[PDB]
């Protein structure tokens, strides 16, 4: 180019690069801010097509956004792993990482080294990691059955199932404990995602649904067929129950026309003689993820049976799962023939087609062998039942997260005031340079409470400055210790005790967002070259 | 390294600048290509050559005078523009040898 | 470039701050200071092959196609379409020492050049730019004062004038002109001291009518002591040789009288016809009448004339020249010692010039004359007259005979003169280090690096006489070390002999301390910028 | 009251919170503004303020 | 150009957006607030295949037309929900939604907040259910 | 966000509002800092700006900078008012005005973005302001002696330290005693016309001079200018705005006559005219003639014989010095040429100056005006040189009407920061945090100078926060050490009102951004 470098491109340096990063997630972090907390507000967004989309869920928002710059989408990939890893805090640690980059750019600029800023805010996200798994956590044994309902009410709040909470809340926890399965090594595991959920606009939210047993999008393959069947014996199966075709590598090739008609015939007999096998041991209701040809609804019309095709893999492991059955992929023995023995039956204390608003689903209920559970969402249209599905989903994954780790933290800033006193006296010990690197940390942190709230329209000065003089009280004084679960009350605009409140957040969810946000901002602000190539 | 060759140009668009061979070739050149035009016509058994000028006019000129061949051409080679020149100092100097004084300056 | 903001915002809203920012371009700090370097470095590599008697000139072309060939680095640049702004900077700094001194346009340049190329190095190792120009503003002060110190001096009497012709040898060397290298140097020398203000130490060069003339050769140039003129004499029956001349320079139109102010003369009568008539007649001839018995013997007019007065001046024996311009007029007053005159009324004996030879020149087979005024009495005006078979070697002639009358000039205003040929480079940059070493702050580097650069001559010299510039350069500087004298340098004429006081290789103490001035000043104020903002395309 | 900050059409720069400098800085095209806005003036010139 | 969202990615927020989704959602309302009761009016809507509807029908109605701006949008949707549930009501449905947007926009407009706003209106809908199961009166479906 | 029939404003009105505005303009004012950040202190750098013509200029003025880049964001062109402000009202400062006017902005970021109400912002910045210009003013070295001596002293201490940033630097002692006595030599008004300044390429800094007197270049000299002499040791001087040519007696005038007698009357008459003027002059004893109109050929000539000296269309400013130098009196006539109306000096002389001719009056002992003749290797160089001057000029004038020192190298900053931080944490709070943000800002003065000076202003800034809070108010960066140092004792001088200006300039636009909460875009 005009500089002696012949790179086919263009070059940023320095400052100039370090500045454009921090705007890009500055850029991205703003994006998000507006909604964070109970006080936050949802977003629309368009695809160019009028295609919809109402959310409150950063991560959606990150995915749906078409990022240009690397450094943001850096922060969007961060989102996205925060709700894989975690299932929350996908809008706080963005806003975590973007306040670091910002403050760390700033001492760039005041000259400190950006491996002194790195190994500042490594040793800060450390000391701040144990200082919560030290002093701020909170036994869910020691507090019971409320506290997995208050960490679901405070996962809600900032979701249009907010106020609802009180009921929400109610249904993920009796769904979460409903899926709950112990294995082998004796640990309690809470395979969320086998939770079903289901969208169907017309009844409010409050007629929302929780279905002990499970619940199919899904109809019966024939009219005829019965809709409803109480003393329920199911076969999954996950072939398909079709005219027989030869594979590919035989051929029929005729030389006497007395073969023909028995062939042809013998092309549906093998069929079904299947289904007669499988009949034959009780089965009334036949799950399936293949197809089912109208000559096999028939048969299953008229032995009574409720046969259902193209179910997904997914749906038919659960079900299986939970009612006790297993899944066939054929009728084929270890004696070389084809069998169904009952024993690969399951059992439901009802299954029934229900009808939904417009449309009709399937309901397996009270199914033996395990405990299933699955959650119909009630609302006005499809966008709202889809931010339903995503705050849920938010729900469940934080309720699986307390189950799983038995501590939470306070919300309402409590641990970001408290991390943002300890870190700012913490620093003094630590070097020159890295000693101010801890403090921007320490003062980063306080974004959180001071987002949350500027969203909820108070004075964020005077809020965070008296969260932050109750967190050195407690931190000074051995004698009001119990102020650690101070933190903001938005409704108020008052400090408040959060842990007599009820606002509790997962552990695993401010200490990942912490070391996700302290990686992420490490990563960007180890840059300070770019080299955009044209593209060809 | 050059004032051409380097990472940055240094001239405005439509400049150039030619460097020592590149210079010499273009100046030999010129020149050469002058005295081989100019000669043929030295001499008594020298022959002469037609001008068939190109403006609007279409001037027509056969003549076996160098100075006056060179003044009509169009020129645009630097040491042909000095040997031109030359040729017509010649000219103005003395009446004789204009072509004389192109062939050997070539 | 890089751009002048590349953010567009934080929040998605426009950011516009400064009018077409996305047209303009930007480059800020080292490599700002590298693009300087790399343009000057360019032009100077440009000039260097024009330094010295075996330097080479270079063929300019201009807009419209006139070929200029030149060894002249202020010529040079001055042709030169440069587009940089460094490259524009290094031709104001050559055309600043032309302005000055009228020698050392391409010293100056070279120089210069030397200084950012060394800079860089500089740059590189990591030292503040400032440093750098505060370190070669140091060097640039102990080199002026080794130049006071090692400098000679020589006598600008009118009685021995071979110092100055020595001088002016040794400036017209690297020029065409050459081959007549003693007859260019005494016409200038001869040219300054007739016109030159001893007392007040100034020389006035409009005084000096540099005149030049396609036909001839380059020896027939000669010194005219007195005037040529464009003209001859009006009427083609007239004389065209007029010896022991009485001369009378008007500026007054031989013809009839005019008002200035909106005039209406009324004829209102036969008899106001015929006194109109009849005043004419008689103010033609009262005219010539005057310029008679004022004694003259030729005329001199400044605004032509017509069919009356011409023909009179014939019949009475006054040859006349008109339509000379305001400055020959001038300069054909301070030649002959006559006053101008603004109307033949005012004309007398005593306000007429005297020129021994008045004369009409011919140039072969041309139609075109000129007239030549000379063999005056103590003329405080001059002429040179260039001849040669091309307008390229006659302007080239013309620039390098202003090059020598600036440095005889130069000698008028101070006659302390050291010596060339790369010999006071080579002393100053010895000094340098000299008070490098004893310098103990981090400018050390900086004066080390002036050192270097200052050396940049006596190698540029070498080069362009075929020797090996390290070798020669070396062996000299430890000649000059060893026996102490600073008159060693490059033998670039293959004489055999290093000294160029005895080669008289002459330069003068103003120019060599302006060179170095001008270069170190131009090399600071760039190195003093770190960001450029240009409008797009 | 905040400042606002209005370029006109000829890029000029007005910095101020007088409502009637503000209107007739503004390029206001719909009719029944504009006679809020003449109402406005004529207030300034009756009284100055308000 | 250095962007960090692409081109033709437009965010606009805040009161402007509230106000935007009001209006446009009360608009919607307007399009049909005639076509309620037993003196409303046909209207005749051209689709875009050369067909024609001759409809009272609020569902029809906003089937048929087509919009861009995505709380109109959402208004129709709620009014296919409503069509799809209990089969009437399209337009009583939008009319009262317009309505309840149109007098909390005085309320956004009054610095209260939206979570506020929406808390009341919860509370207000359950107790709205109760009222209307406490007016309700039964039926003898055996009755032709 | 909705469409409507009939809209509001003009279709393309950008209406930008609230928070977000709010840090945009802040921003921006950041940008237009970083464009002049480099230029601060004697480390500072030199920018080169080209216009669309082509044209280059090379300056390390802040103003000058800021009025070359086409800034047009709304509030960005606040900085650039401010920096021309500075420089007429001052005249030096004009790059600590904005970097502290941007530091300003940036420092109170952060709350605009959590909400705190600009109105509380600007209460703080005009508290904070109002105390450090008292806390300047009480501060403020002022020697009540009024002895010469130590008055130029001071003159010369403040220009060294307002060209130690410059081109010039290594000849800051020799110009600031040029500045020196040029402003000594004004009279009461002190006016800039009063100093002239020649730009004369070709030459070092050091043969630049100044002239105890007036001079000027030649201008267009007509046949006989040379027969004239061009050195006078006693001349008397005329001064004119006379037009000595044969000319039209006047524009609508007509002459008539009938007779050729009359016809020659008439021509010798103007010719006559012409004499009886020249007649004048000559005999009032003026050997020099200066007219601010042209003077013929025939004049020029007539001069000549006479052996004086002539030089027309002088321009009027030029005129104007050899008045107030020599200490005559214009005449557009020249009927009563009286000794009182002549002007005189010691010496009159025509010299070269690299390529050019200038008249020189010197010797001129009731001189009320100077004139500086610059050299330079470039048309820039002698620019930038010429604009250095100005500061100085400016610098000493405003300390001889009040010589009211402070110490530089960010002295006087450390100082009103440490004063502020100290009021401020005496305070409920909210005005606290505020005005130690104010205080905060206050130290981008001296972290700049170590920036552009290659330094780690962090540990700069320790020591000199810490030196300032043990007792000692004039410590501020010392840039040849590396180090920290006395400035009042190192001779760093800087009058008050520099920082006063500075400071009310840098708050009052810092104010004004952050009162505005919105930006309104006609379309052009
Ligand atoms: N009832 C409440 N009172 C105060 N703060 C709350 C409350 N509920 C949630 N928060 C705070 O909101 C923050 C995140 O809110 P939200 O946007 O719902 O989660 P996410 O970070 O997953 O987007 C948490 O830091 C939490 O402290
Ligand atoms: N009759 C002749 N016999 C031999 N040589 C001749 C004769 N006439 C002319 N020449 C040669 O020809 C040359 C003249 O050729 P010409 O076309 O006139 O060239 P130019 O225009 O350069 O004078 C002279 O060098 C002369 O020696
Ligand atoms: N005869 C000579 N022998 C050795 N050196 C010479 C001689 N003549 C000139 N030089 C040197 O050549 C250098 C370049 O001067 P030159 O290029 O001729 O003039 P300019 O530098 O003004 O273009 C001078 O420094 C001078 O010392
Ligand atoms: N010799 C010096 N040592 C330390 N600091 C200095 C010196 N000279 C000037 N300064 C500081 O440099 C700062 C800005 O210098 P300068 O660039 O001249 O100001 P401006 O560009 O605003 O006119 C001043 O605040 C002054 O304190
Ligand atoms: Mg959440
Ligand atoms: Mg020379
Ligand atoms: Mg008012
Ligand atoms: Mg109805
Ligand atoms: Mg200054």
């Amino acid at each position: 180019m005009e500089g002696p470098l012949s790179v086919f491109g263009d070059r940023s340096t320095g400052e100039t690069i370090r500045s454009q990063n921090v705007m890009a997630a500055a850029s991205i972090a703003n994006i998000v801010k507006s909604s964070l907390g109970p006080v936050g507000l949802d977003k629309m967004l368009v695809d160019d097509i009028g295609d919809v989309t109402i959310t409150n869920d950063g991560a959606t928002i990150l995915k749906l956004l078409e990022v240009e710059h690397p450094a943001a989408k850096v922060l969007c990939e961060l989102a996205d792993l925060q709700d894989k890893e975690v299932g929350d805090g996908t809008t706080s640690v963005v806003i975590i990482a973007a306040e670091l980059l910002k403050n760390a750019d700033e001492l760039v600029k005041q000259k400190i080294h950006p491996t002194s800023v790195i190994s500042g805010y490594r040793l800060a996200c450390k000391e701040a990691v144990r200082y919560i798994n030290e002093n701020l956590i909170v036994n869910t044994d020691e507090l019971g059955r409320d506290c997995l309902i208050n960490a679901a009410k405070t996962s809600m709040s900032s979701k249009i199932i907010g106020i609802n909470g009180d009921f929400f809340a109610n249904m993920v926890v009796d769904a979460v404990l409903a899926i709950k399965y112990t294995d082998i090594r004796g640990q309690p595991r809470y395979p969320v995602n086998s939770v079903n959920i289901l969208k169907a606009h017309g009844r409010s939210q409050m007629e929302s649904m929780l279905i002990s047993g499970y619940a199919l999008n899904c109809v019966v393959g024939s009219q005829g067929m019965p809709k409803r069947i109480v003393n329920a014996k199911i076969a999954c199966l996950d072939f398909s129950l079709q005219k027989t075709k030869m594979k590919l590598g035989v051929q029929v090739v005729i030389t006497d026309p007395e073969k023909l008609d028995q062939i042809r015939q013998r092309e549906s007999d093998i069929t079904k003689e299947r289904i007669q096998k499988i009949l034959a041991t009780g089965a009334n209701v036949i799950l399936t993820t293949g197809g089912i040809d109208d000559m096999c609804l028939k048969y299953f019309v008229e032995a009574g049976a409720m046969a259902v095709r193209r179910v997904l893999k997914r749906d038919l492991k659960r079900i299986a799962k939970a009612s006790g059955a297993t899944i066939l992929s054929t009728l084929a023995n270890l004696e070389g023939e084809e069998t169904f023995e009952a024993a690969m039956l399951g059992q439901a204390e009802e299954v029934v087609q229900e009808r939904i608003c417009d449309d009709e689903l399937i309901l397996i209920k009270n199914t033996k062998a395990r405990t299933s559970a699955s959650i119909i969402l009630r609302g006005a249209n499809d966008f709202m039942c889809d931010e339903m599905e995503r705050s849920l989903h938010d729900a469940l994954c934080v309720v699986k997260r307390v189950l799983e780790s038995k501590s939470v933290v306070p919300g309402g800033g409590a641990v970001e005031a408290a991390l943002s006193i300890y870190l700012e006296n913490y620093a003094t010990s630590m070097g020159s340079r890295e000693q101010l690197a801890i403090a921007e940390f320490a003062r980063s942190l306080l974004v959180i409470p001071n987002t949350l709230a500027v969203n909820a329209a108070q004075d964020s000065t005077d809020l965070v400055a008296k969260l932050r003089a109750f967190h050195n009280e407690a931190q000074v004084n051995p004698e009001r210790k119990n102020l650690k679960w101070i933190g903001l009350d938005l409704s108020n605009g008052k400090p408040r005790d959060n842990k007599q409140a009820g606002v509790f957040e997962p552990t695993i969810v401010k200490v990942k967002s912490l070391k996700f946000a302290t990686e992420a901002a490490i990563t960007i602000l180890r840059i300070d070259d770019l080299i955009k190539l044209h593209p060809e | 390294a050059s004032l051409s060759l380097a990472p940055v140009n240094i001239f405005k668009a439509g400049a150039d600048e030619e460097r020592a061979e590149t210079a010499r070739l273009t100046s030999f050149i010129g020149a050469i290509a002058i005295g081989d035009l100019v000669k043929s016509t030295l001499g008594p058994k020298g022959m002469d050559k037609i001008l068939l000028s190109s403006g609007r006019d279409a001037s027509l000129m056969v003549t076996n005078d160098g100075a006056t061949i060179l003044k009509n051409i169009g020129v645009d080679n630097p040491a042909a523009k000095v040997l031109v020149d030359m040729s017509r100092v010649q000219d103005d100097e003395v009446g004789d040898g204009t072509t004389s004084v192109t062939v050997l300056a070539a | 470039a890089s751009m002048g903001t590349l953010a567009f915002d934080e929040y998605g809203r426009p950011f516009l701050i400064i009018k077409d920012q996305d047209r303009k371009s930007r480059l800020m700090g080292l490599e700002a200071l590298k693009s300087h370097i790399m343009a000057a470095k360019a032009v100077a590599n440009t000039m260097r092959t024009s330094l010295g008697p075996n330097g080479l000139d270079k063929m300019m072309v201009d807009k419209d196609g006139d070929v200029t060939v030149t060894n002249d680095g202020a010529t040079i640049l001055s042709m030169m379409d440069v587009d940089h702004q460094i490259a524009k900077l290094m031709v104001e700094l050559s055309k600043s020492q032309d302005d000055e001194i009228g020698d050392g346009t391409t010293g100056v340049v070279v120089l210069a050049g030397a200084l950012l190329e060394e800079a860089e190095q500089l740059l590189d190792r990591g030292i503040h730019p400032i440093r750098i120009a505060d370190g070669y503003e140091q060097a640039a002060r102990v080199a002026i004062e080794h130049l006071d110190k090692i400098s000679d001096s020589v006598l600008v009497d009118i009685k021995d004038t071979e110092p100055l012709i020595q001088t002016a040898k040794t400036t017209l060397g690297s020029k065409v002109v050459n081959s007549c290298h003693r007859q260019m140097a005494e016409i200038a020398v001869n040219a300054v001291l007739t016109v030159a203000d001893m007392e007040r130490r100034d020389v006035d060069f409009e005084l000096i009518k540099v005149e030049g003339k396609v036909g001839g050769r380059l020896e027939d140039t000669k010194l005219i002591k007195g005037v040529i003129v464009d003209k001859d004499f009006s009427h083609p029956q007239m004389p065209k040789k007029v010896e022991d001349a009485k001369i009378a320079i008007l500026t007054c139109p031989f013809e009839p009288p005019k008002p200035k102010t909106k005039h209406k003369l009324d004829v209102t009568s036969v008899e106001d016809y015929k006194a109109l008539q009849k005043y004419e007649k008689e103010k033609f001839e009262e005219m010539i009448q005057q310029i008679k018995e004022t004694g003259a013997n030729l005329a001199i007019c400044q605004w032509g004339f017509d069919d009356e007065a011409n023909h009179l001046l014939l019949q009475n024996n006054l040859p006349a020249v008109r339509w000379v311009g305001g400055p020959e007029i001038e300069l054909i007053a301070i030649a002959t010692g006559g006053r101008i005159v603004p109307r033949f009324s005012e004309l007398t004996a005593e306000k007429l010039g005297f020129a021994g030879l008045v004369q009409e020149i011919s140039f072969g087979t041309t139609k075109d004359k000129m007239l030549v005024i000379e063999q005056c009495k103590n003329s405080r005006a001059v002429t040179i007259f260039i001849r040669g078979g091309n307008k390229m070697i006659i302007e080239e002639a013309k620039r390098s005979l202003h090059d020598a009358l600036c440095v005889i000039r130069n000698l008028i205003r101070d006659n302390r003169v050291v010596y060339g040929g790369g010999a006071a480079e080579i002393s100053c940059a010895l000094a340098v280090s000299q008070e490098a070493d004893k310098c103990p702050t981090l400018e050390q580097y900086a004066m080390r690096a002036f050192a270097d650069a200052l050396e940049v001559i006596p190698m540029a010299l070498s080069e362009n006489s075929g020797m090996n510039p390290i070798q020669t350069m070396t062996e000299v500087r430890a000649r000059q070390v060893k026996e102490m004298n600073p008159a060693l340098g490059i033998d670039c004429l293959h004489k055999g002999t290093n000294d160029m006081k005895q080669q008289h290789v002459i330069e003068t103490l103003i120019g060599k301390k302006q060179q170095i001035s001008l270069a170190t000043q131009m090399v600071r104020m760039i190195l003093k910028i770190d960001d450029i903002r240009k409008p797009g395309e | 009251g905040m400042n606002k900050m209005v370029i006109n059409h000829l890029e000029k720069l007005f910095v101020t919170n007088d409502a009637a400098t503000i209107l007739r800085e503004l390029e206001v095209q719909h009719p029944a503004a504009k006679m809020i806005v003449m109402a406005s003036h004529m207030q300034e010139q009756e009284v100055g303020d308000g | 150009p250095v962007l960090v969202l692409s081109q033709n990615t437009k965010r606009e927020s805040g009161r402007k957006v509230q106000s935007g989704n009001i209006n446009a959602a009360k608009t919607i309302a307007d399009i049909i607030r005639t076509c309620l009761g037993p003196k409303s009016m046909m209207k005749m809507l051209l689709d875009p295949m050369g067909g024609i509807v001759m409809t009272n029908d609020g569902n029809a109605i906003l089937r048929e037309i087509q919009v861009q701006h995505p709380a109109a949008k959402s208004m129709i949707e709620i009014s296919r929900t409503q069509d799809e549930e209990v089969g009437d009501g399209t337009t009583s449905v939008i009319i009262l939604a317009g309505e309840m947007l149109s007098v909390a926009e005085h309320f956004l407009e009054q610095q209260m907040h939206p979570t506020v706003v929406i808390s009341a209106y919860r509370k207000a809908l359950d107790d709205m259910i109760s009222t209307l199961k406490k007016i309700s009166i039964p039926v003898d479906i055996s009755d032709s | 966000m909705m469409p409507t029939p009939v809209i509001l404003l003009k279709e393309g009105t950008d209406s930008s509002q609230g928070i977000p505005q709010l840090v945009s303009n802040i921003s921006a004012c950041q940008v237009i800092a970083e464009a002049v950040r480099t230029t601060l202190g004697p480390r500072g750098m030199d920018k080169l700006i080209v216009d669309g013509r082509g044209k280059a200029t090379i300056s390390n003025d802040g103003a000058t900078i800021l009025k070359l880049l086409d800034v047009v964001h709304p509030a960005a062109k606040t900085l650039v008012d401010i920096a021309k402000s500075q420089d007429a009202e001052v005249g030096d400062g004009t790059t600590s005005v904005t970097l502290l006017a941007a530091e300003f902005l940036k420092q109170v970021k952060p709350y605009v973005e959590e909400g705190l109400h600009p109105q509380i912002i600007i209460r703080a910045f005009r508290t904070a302001t109002q105390l450090a210009v008292n806390k300047i003013k009480e501060i403020a070295v002022t020697v009540k002696k009024a002895d010469k001596v130590e008055q130029r002293k001071l003159l010369e201490k403040c220009a060294m330290t307002a060209l130690s940033s410059k081109l010039i630097s290594q000849q800051k002692a020799f110009f600031a005693k040029m500045v020196v006595d040029a402003v000594m030599m004004l009279d009461d008004l002190l006016q800039l016309k009063m100093i002239g300044i020649k730009k004369v390429q070709g030459g070092a800094l050091e043969d630049s001079q100044l002239v105890a007197g007036v001079a000027f270049k030649k201008t267009f000299s007509y046949a006989g200018f040379e027969m004239q002499p061009k050195k006078y040791h006693n001349p008397k001087i005329a001064l004119l705005n006379v037009e000595l040519e044969l000319k039209a007696e006047k524009d609508n005038a007509e002459i008539r006559v009938h007779t050729v007698e009359d016809y020659q009357a008439i021509v010798d008459a103007e010719w006559n005219i012409l004499y009886d003027k020249l007649e004048k002059i000559h005999h009032s004893g003026a050997k020099v003639v200066l007219s601010k109109l042209p003077i013929g050929d025939v004049a020029t000539q007539y001069f000549a014989d006479r052996d004086m000296f002539c030089a027309g269309r002088v321009p009027e400013e030029d005129l104007k010095r050899t008045m107030m130098a020599c200490g005559g009196s214009i005449q557009t006539s020249v009927n009563a040429l009286s000794a009182d109306v002549l002007g005189r000096c010691q010496v009159f002389e025509e010299t070269q100056i690299g390529g050019e001719r200038y008249n020189f009056f010197t010797g001129c002992p009731k001189a009320k005006t100077c004139t500086f003749i610059l050299r330079g290797g470039a048309e820039q160089f002698m620019e930038e040189t010429e604009r250095s001057l100005h500061d100085a000029i400016m610098i000493v004038r405003r300390a001889i009407k009040n010589d009211s020192v402070v110490a530089g190298g960010g002295a006087i900053e450390m100082e009103l920061s440490k004063y502020l931080r100290d009021y401020s944490r005496t305070i409920p709070g909210k005005q606290q945090l505020l005005i130690g943000a104010y205080a905060k800002a206050l130290e981008i003065i001296p972290r700049q100078l170590c920036d552009n000076a290659g330094f780690d202003a962090t540990n700069i800034l320790n020591k000199l926060r810490a030196r300032h809070a043990q007792g000692g108010t004039w410590y501020g960066v010392d840039i040849n050490n590396e180090d920290i140092a006395d400035n009042f004792e190192a001779f760093v001088w800087e009058p008050a009102m520099v920082r006063i200006n500075a400071l009310t300039a840098a708050s009052e636009a810092a104010c004004l951004i952050v009162s505005v909460d919105e930006t309104i875009k006609n379309p052009r």
